[PDB]
């Protein structure tokens, strides 16, 4: 919406919301030269 | 999407069907920015060298999907688009820059374990993450081979140097653009394909954990060809026509 | 180009 | 094979 879209915006209730990670998400953020 | 694989349930609560009343069909991929706003290629709604020039009554917004196919019960949305913007130079006439356009619908969807906006980037969240060599991932559920799958299919590219971004082509690539995929060496696949359009390239910020929303699914040549790249609408470098249009149309 |  | 959908839909 507004640089960055809604507001609770990118916070995936299934996954962000119960600290649960997706099968692939580690790739990306590995590639971020490891993230957060 | 070529080499991908099958989301899992509510991978992508921002991923929409961009949907034809009659005949009924998936028209392209497009993202939820806020409960009344949906983004998408322009290229999607309008392109005269194909006759295609789709208008709000002519089309239908499913959010929460999973399946292809089947109609979701209580799990997925239906909307009535109310307003339709295409970036006025928008250019379909040669290389499809500026292929963006955003989506009012009619009344506001709620939120639930399957529906949930992405962030649009922030000029630092863009600058960090947009390096070659970052990996993105795409979402869709458009055409496995340059047929039609059965569940939502995602893969995570690689974003590409500008340069050999434009000596894989003869188009001229603007800064509303990016390319993403492996380089024939690096020996591993994957692109967006038909029907794949609209579609969000999507990237986790490692400093608050957060989707971001990078680049829009736009063109490439053929699917999955050595040598060749997917290319995107810059989504930030057009956040001041967004910023601009929610706030007159006002979301 | 094939405008996706 | 896509199935239909609510009529209050079209």
């Amino acid at each position: 919406t507004f640089g960055s879209g809604e507001a609770d915006c990118g916070l995936r209730p299934l996954f962000e919301k119960k600290s649960l990670e997706d099968k692939t998400e580690r790739e990306l953020l590995e590639s971020y030269i490891d993230g957060r | 999407i070529v080499e991908g694989s099958d989301a899992e349930i509510g991978m992508s609560p921002w991923q929409v069907m961009l949907f034809r009343k009659s005949p009924q069909e998936l028209l392209c991929g497009a993202s939820l920015i806020s409960d009344r706003w949906v983004l998408t290629a322009a290229h999607c709604l309008l392109y005269p060298p194909w006759d295609k020039n789709f208008t709000e009554n002519d089309l239908l917004v499913r959010i929460g999907k999973h399946s292809r196919t089947r109609y979701e019960r209580n799990i997925e949305k239906i909307s009535m688009l109310e307003k339709i913007y295409i970036h006025p130079r928008y250019n379909w006439r040669e290389n499809l820059d500026r292929d963006i356009a955003l989506m009012k619908l009619k009344k506001p969807v709620a939120f639930s374990d399957y529906i949930h906006p992405v962030c649009l980037p922030d000029r630092e969240t863009a600058a960090s993450l947009l390096q070659a060599g970052y990996k993105g991932r795409v979402t869709g559920w458009g055409n496995l081979k340059e047929g039609q799958p059965s569940v939502l299919q995602v893969v995570n590219l690689p974003i590409v140097e500008r340069p050999v971004c434009k000596d894989s082509t003869r188009i001229r690539i603007t800064d509303n653009m990016f390319c993403a995929g492996y380089k024939p060496d690096e020996g591993k696949r994957g692109d967006a394909c038909e029907g794949d359009s609209g579609g969000p390239f999507v990237m986790k910020s490692p400093f608050n954990n957060r989707w971001y929303q990078m680049g829009i699914v736009s063109w490439g040549e053929g699917c999955d060809r050595d040598g060749k790249y997917g290319f995107y609408t810059h989504v930030f470098r057009l956040k001041k026509w967004i910023q601009k249009v929610i706030d007159q149309f006002g979301e | 180009x094939g405008v996706r | 094979d896509f199935e239909e959908i609510p009529e209050e839909y079209l």
